RNA sequence: CGGCCUCCGAACGGUAAGAGCCUAGCAUGUAGAACUG
């Protein structure tokens, strides 16, 4: 029953999450060195920044509408805002339909 | 395995033990007597 | 007396059954030491 | 048919500006209300019902508070006739909380970890771009 | 803090539900059930805060189960002491006046509905309709001054904290106009004794004695 | 019902972050095993990955000591048929529903008097892993477990959620396939896995050292020496093992020969040796010579 | 719901619980479902309570549809309370009810005699409900316990099972 | 024996003795400062109030008459042990204050390492501030000099740094720290520091009219960090013998001066231990970790 | 100057017990899923 802190493992995790490599958490009797587990290399290349602690990202952020009016009487999104860059319907391919009519009928 | 049924009689009840008191007869008293 | 009386109030909160419930106590953090040890498996990590 | 008024005393005299908004917003509200129950889904199904709340209630915060349009005592008498959200209000006044979808998205004990909805993380944060749904409101990051 | 919601949300909740025949809900079954434990607490709350007739709408807080199961009314209804007795006193005088001076009164029918006429849909039937006036009495504004506007509201001076503790509805101060103007609008249902050299062999301690000797008083209890 | 501190399950099953997260319910179902009440514990298995709970009584594991959630034996990791039989196990857990309940009750009595280490019975008197269990037991963490089903609706086109199906959309199997349908029970009770069968014909022809004809053939080539090797080397790696007569290192065919004088000594070394007798990494092959 | 759900799950599709709360069979009962159909003191005594409330709430109902008035609404609420006794029948599955019915008779009596003080006549016009609804609100503060109590053992035996093993 | 105390809401983060040695410091996030019998049974008697963040850092005087206390928020808190009650509210600290330290035999001082970017010294009596020394950074640690006329401090860039006190420029800065400075502690000798970082070294150095001008002394291994970067404090002796570490390993760590070998590494412990103390007259250990719990072992 | 005014109704105990038989419901919503020189 070891007692930790949870903040820092939230950061930690909110790192091994987004970012992909962790601060390796082995408490050995074998006193190891502070290092990155996971996506090693990209822990690396990236220096290391967790998921919580602001860096610059010159990522894509994904394409977004935004009606923010409250006054249109169809319009407001507004927190729900949809992603633009995002399909209308969502529809598996033709092929897997027809495929799938027929195992209906297969069973 | 313990089940959630009950009964009117194991409803608390006479939830004090009267311990016998320095007059009535202790255990001290006792203790003591001839 | 003591372990006696926990056991007690244990089977007496049976007949309670509509227990007032109290909350859920404090998070639990333990640390796990896995029998498996290798590189692999915990993307390489002695304990989790 | 609106939601018929209880106070008996006579609304202050902003109100004939936001009137039809109002009535509008209350109509699509009873239309999405009675939409019934499609093989859409059981969690998907109380999500317009929020959206048509907030979107009303962000109406009256815009015109109280950004533009000044209206008068306190008549935004007074439209909330204590129930068409705006007297906290999620008081809470939008926050820092952070501009967007808030629906006021159960910072509710903490809400959620078995104690949390709240992902629908609360700065998408910057997540990093990943997956379309989040947050089950309440069906909302897509608020903030 | 835990924070209110819309009406619709429930609302739409239990009409979805109705009466759980669709196999789309077809585990809050068996929450249901489990709910039935509680149905009269449910009850107990719900017929404590009725709406008091010369009120015709009287809203209350509701906690309820996130998949509609049960609704606790989670209200205490407190009143004012001469507040609440003047007012009935003041239904007292109008049913009197009024049964006298109307031509029949029609009793209504029970079951006012149906065996298998199903509960009618609240928003859908009576949401919007008019109320319907109530058993008001008109206060005299010389007279009544001092409480014309805020006699038959739901909690009367609920914000004033000139009157009222708090939101919380207690430990109240009036003025003595309010009472003297209240006094004589329960005059009615008062008694006009002024001490207690009326109850002489007619109090608590004598029926006990009574009792006890198993003698009675001539207009007292056996 | 049983009481817990923490799960039993291998890593692909367990996870991969350093922080698990996994939330607790105390007498939460049934053990399709113990059949009563058990804990749940439910894992966080990856990212997007299907959150996973604890599927067995911790008793109905340490019975035969294998995964409560991933299912397959913990040292090893095969079917729990190959597995016991690979110890050549012989379980009788009884089966009907009145037998089985009296066994487990008195199983779970006898489970008690134990320290919560290892499993109980047999488990430890066949814990001779042998070769055959080691070299079927896979190397990394087949972490294709947690991810989702079919989503039925995105296998007709129906899952209009955008990418929130909540299964891969993927071309489902066609059922034909005997690793399809394989009832948790069966598996549990080694009742015809067909996976199980797939793994004793993939260890049926897996590479193993063949016998020759004649007895007085004790002479065993080793192919594929190299010139790091000794005398005494390949003697200590087959000296010991019984007792060797000769042996010709062949340094202008990189191979040996070794003439033994016990032949069971002789298979043991050899057979056991097949391609495996890695003494400063040279992959020699163990064979009965002309 | 609660208690149709309590019927149906017993498996009795024979029984049929209808909208003002009474239990009625679809068709003849044999033996084994003439008992195995039978209820007890709990079941009943919810329905009955449920019953008035479902009395209350449709006469504020046909109120606020609009179809009666103010006054008719007081005067039916009156009623209810004083003539519990020949609406629900709760009487049989908790005698101990005429403690109450008796208090809302001599209630009545008090009120009645003293409200017909002039020229006011002696039939439906009084609707002063404040006594009884306080007499029946007592009644319900002591009976949720033991309902609760009833109750849970029904639902627990319907769940897990009658314990005929220790008796 | 082992005589484990309990009681605190949280993570113990700061811990010693009387002075005296006669009762008993601890305290960490829960706001409040708990205080012990540390003989007879470990008897919990009293508890200091009202300190806003978590109380960063308890110090007595050296008497054991007086209690200094920097509190993340903002401010540090002079209090008297007679009775528990706050004497001064040291505010004007800009930022969290992490680091107290009253000088001891010398007129009332106290100087003040913040989360703000400065040194500050303060006076128990004026309410006001004497000086401050901006390097650039927040400061974590401060220990005095034995003449109270420089002021010693470890920050953020391993690169620990003293101030004369007269002449109001950096005194002394020494360097070969792999990573951030997180304890100094002046020994009873009046001139030797001891130092504490999360880069698995800790190190000696000696403040005197004269040292090598390169006085990196004495090194030892074993300390850890984590992602938990909590706060890592060290002590002497009170002879000067004995090297008294925690760290976020559980174990607690006890070397010596002389051959510098490992004393202990003792476990026991659940939590992170965040500070040991020493008893100025036994040989008596309280270790304050962060299970929520303390240790008093005896050596 | 005398006053005195119980009550009140429902259930079980009566209209067999059975094995088979057959089919709704009602429950489940899971676990897993393959390999080389
Ligand atoms: O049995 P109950 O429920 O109480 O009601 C009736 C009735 O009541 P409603 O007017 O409420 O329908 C009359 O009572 P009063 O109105 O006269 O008070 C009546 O009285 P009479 O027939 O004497 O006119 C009668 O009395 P009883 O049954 O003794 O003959 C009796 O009222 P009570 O039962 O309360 O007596
Ligand atoms: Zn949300
Ligand atoms: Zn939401
Ligand atoms: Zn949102």
């Amino acid at each position: 029953p070891a007692h930790i802190n949870d903040f820092m493992f939230e950061q930690q995790r909110r790192t091994f999450a987004t970012y992909g490599y962790a601060l390796d958490p082995s408490l050995d009797n074998h006193q190891v060195s502070a290092k990155y587990i996971g996506s090693v290399e990209e822990a690396e290349k990236n220096q290391g920044l967790t998921v919580f602690e602001t860096g610059q990202k010159k990522t894509e952020k994904r394409k977004k509408f935004k009606e923010n009016d409250a006054s249109n009487i169809d319009g407001f999104l507004g927190p729900w805002a949809k992603y633009v860059d995002e399909k209308d319907v969502a529809k598996p391919s033709e092929e897997e339909q027809k495929e799938l009519d027929e195992i209906t009928a297969k069973r | 395995q313990l089940s959630k049924q009950y009964s009117s009689r194991d409803l608390p009840s006479h939830t004090k033990i009267k311990y016998r008191q320095t007059t009535q007869d202790a255990p001290e008293e006792v203790r003591n007597r001839d | 007396r003591v372990a006696l009386e926990k056991s007690v109030s244990q089977k007496v909160a049976a007949a309670m059954p509509v227990r007032a419930a109290d909350k859920l106590a404090p998070a639990q953090y333990i640390r796990y030491t896995p029998s498996q040890q290798g590189v692999a498996f915990n993307s390489g990590a002695k304990q989790r | 048919m609106p939601k018929v008024k209880r106070s008996r005393k006579a609304p202050p005299d902003g109100w004939e500006l936001i009137e039809p908004t109002l009535d509008e917003l209350d109509q699509k509200m009873r239309e999405a209300e009675t939409e019934p129950h499609e093989g859409k889904r059981k969690v998907e199904s109380l999500w317009p019902i929020f959206r048509i709340h907030h979107q009303k209630t962000r109406y009256i915060f815009d015109l109280f508070y950004k533009r000044k349009a209206i008068s306190r005592e008549l935004y007074e008498y439209c909330i204590k006739e129930g068409y705006a959200d007297k906290n999620l209000i008081a809470k939008w006044k926050k820092q952070g909380y501009e967007n808030l979808c629906c006021l159960r998205c910072i509710q903490t004990r809400d959620t078995n970890f104690g949390t709240n909805c992902i629908c609360r993380v700065p998408k910057s944060k997540l990093e990943v771009g997956r379309i989040i749904e947050c089950t309440h409101c069906g909302c897509r990051g608020c903030s | 803090q835990k924070e209110d919601m819309p009406p619709e949300h429930v609302r739409k909740i239990i009409r979805d539900h109705g009466d759980m025949t669709n196999r789309k809900f077809r585990h809050d079954k068996r929450v249901y059930l489990g709910a039935l434990k509680y149905m009269p607490h449910a009850v107990l709350k719900l017929l404590e805060n009725m709406p008091m007739p010369w009120e015709q709408i009287r809203d209350v807080p509701v906690l309820y189960h996130i998949t509609g199961a049960i609704s606790f009314v989670n209200e205490i209804p407190w009143v004012i002491e001469p507040v609440y007795i003047s007012q009935w006193g003041s239904m007292w005088i109008m049913m009197r006046r009024e049964k006298r001076d109307r031509r029949h009164f029609k009793r209504m029918r029970f079951p006012p509905f149906d065996d298998e006429e199903p509960p009618l849909d609240y928003a859908d039937n009576i949401l919007d309709v008019e109320p319907l006036e109530a058993i008001q009495l008109e206060l005299d504004p010389e007279e009544d001054a001092p409480v014309l506007d805020w006699f038959y509201d739901h909690q009367p001076l609920r914000d004033s904290r000139k009157y009222v503790n708090g939101s919380t509805y207690q430990r109240w101060q009036f003025t003595l106009p309010m009472m003297s103007t209240l006094y004589r609008l329960a005059n009615q249902l008062l008694t006009d004794l002024v001490d207690d050299n009326y109850f002489y062999l007619f109090d608590l301690k004598a029926f006990f004695t009574s009792k006890a000797l198993n003698m009675a008083i001539p207009g007292g209890p056996k | 019902w049983e009481d817990a501190d923490f799960p039993i399950l291998c890593q692909t099953c367990l996870g991969e972050n350093p922080y698990i997260r996994m939330t607790k319910e105390k007498y939460g179902k049934e053990c399709k095993i113990c059949a009563r009440p058990f804990t749940v514990f439910r894992w966080c298995p990856g990212v997007r990955m299907r959150f996973k709970k604890t599927e067995v009584c911790q008793t109905c594991s340490k019975l035969k000591n294998v995964c409560q959630t991933c299912l397959l034996d913990l040292e090893y990791g095969l079917p729990i048929q190959v597995r016991d039989a690979g110890l050549s196990f012989k379980d009788d857990m009884p089966k009907s529903d009145v037998n089985k309940e009296y066994y487990t009750q008195n199983m779970e009595r006898e489970i008690s008097n134990s320290d919560g280490t290892r499993p109980v019975g047999m488990l430890g008197k066949a814990t001779s892993t042998s070769d055959m269990l080691l070299k079927l037991a896979r190397t990394t963490p087949y972490y294709k477990r947690n991810r989702p089903h079919i989503c039925s609706f995105w296998v007709k086109g129906e899952c209009k959620r955008g990418e929130e199906c909540p299964y891969r959309h993927e071309k489902p199997t066609d059922p034909d396939d005997p690793l399809a349908d394989q009832n948790i029970k069966d598996r549990y009770y080694g009742i015809n896995d067909p996976v199980a069968d797939k793994l004793l014909k993939r260890a049926s022809t897996m590479p193993r050292l063949d016998p020759p004809e004649d007895k007085t053939i004790t002479t065993l080539y080793v192919g594929g020496l190299g010139d790091t090797i000794t005398e005494t080397d390949l003697r200590n790696h087959f000296y010991q093992f019984g007792e060797i007569r000769t042996i010709t290192v062949v340094q202008r065919q990189q191979c040996a020969f070794i003439q033994f004088a016990t032949r069971q000594a002789a298979e043991v070394a050899a057979e056991k040796s097949f391609n495996k007798l890695i003494v400063n990494g040279r992959r020699l092959n163990v064979k009965w010579g002309r | 719901n609660m208690l149709n759900l309590l019927i149906h799950r017993k498996n009795l599709n024979y029984l049929h619980l209808d909208y003002n709360f009474n239990l009625k069979p679809v068709k003849t009962l044999t033996t084994k479902e003439r008992k195995k159909s039978r209820f007890g003191n709990a079941f009943h005594l919810c329905r009955e309570v449920l019953r008035l409330t479902k009395l209350v709430v449709d006469s504020h109902v046909q109120y606020r549809l609009g179809n009666v008035d103010a006054f008719q609404l007081a005067d039916g609420l009156q009623y209810i309370f004083a003539h519990v006794g020949q609406l629900t029948g709760m009487y049989r599955y908790k005698y101990k009810l005429m403690r109450q019915i008796r208090m809302c008779k001599d209630l009545k009596h008090l009120i009645y005699y003293r409200f017909n003080t002039g020229p006011v006549g002696k039939g439906p016009g009084c609707g002063f409900w404040a006594a009884g609804w306080r007499v029946w609100l007592f009644f319900m503060r002591g009976i949720t316990p033991l309902l609760e109590r009833w109750l849970g053992n029904l639902l627990a035996r319907q769940f897990e099972g009658r314990h005929s093993k220790g008796v | 024996p082992i005589m484990l105390l309990s009681g605190h809401e949280g993570e113990v983060y700061c811990c010693k003795f009387h002075p005296n040695g006669s009762t008993l410091a601890s305290a960490g996030f829960d706001r409040l400062i708990l205080l012990w019998n540390v003989y007879g049974d470990c008897d919990n008697y009293a508890t200091l109030k009202g300190h806003s963040g978590a109380v960063m850092e308890l110090h007595y005087n050296t008497d054991g008459s007086m209690l200094f206390s920097a509190s993340t928020d903002k401010t540090v808190a002079v209090w008297d042990s007679e009775t528990g009650e706050r004497v001064k509210r040291l505010k004007g600290h800009t930022s969290f204050v992490n680091s107290c330290y009253p000088a001891r035999r010398g007129p009332q001082l106290v100087c003040t390492g913040s989360d703000d970017g400065t040194v500050k010294l303060w006076d128990i009596r004026k309410k006001a501030a004497i000086q401050t020394f901006q390097n650039t950074y927040q400061v974590l640690a401060v220990t005095f000099n034995d003449t109270s006329d420089q002021i010693i401090s470890g920050g953020i860039d391993n690169d620990i740094k003293v101030w004369d006190l007269r002449q109001n420029k950096l005194t002394y800065t020494m360097r070969g720290h792999a990573d951030s400075v997180t304890g100094l502690s002046l020994s009873s000798e009046g001139s030797y520091l001891l130092s504490n970082a999360m880069d698995n070294t800790v190190r000696v150095w000696d403040v005197r009219p004269f040292a090598p001008k390169e006085r990196c002394v004495k090194i030892f291994q074993g300390n850890v960090h984590n992602f938990e970067k909590n706060l890592l404090r060290c002590s002497w002796s009170p002879d000067g013998s004995k090297i008294a570490a925690g760290s976020a390993d559980r174990f607690v760590y006890v070397w010596d001066t002389t051959s510098r070998r490992i004393l202990y590494k003792l476990p026991g412990h659940a939590g992170s231990i965040n500070e040991v103390a020493f008893h100025p007259d036994e040989p008596i250990i309280i270790s304050a970790s962060s299970d929520k719990r303390l240790y008093m072992g005896e050596i």
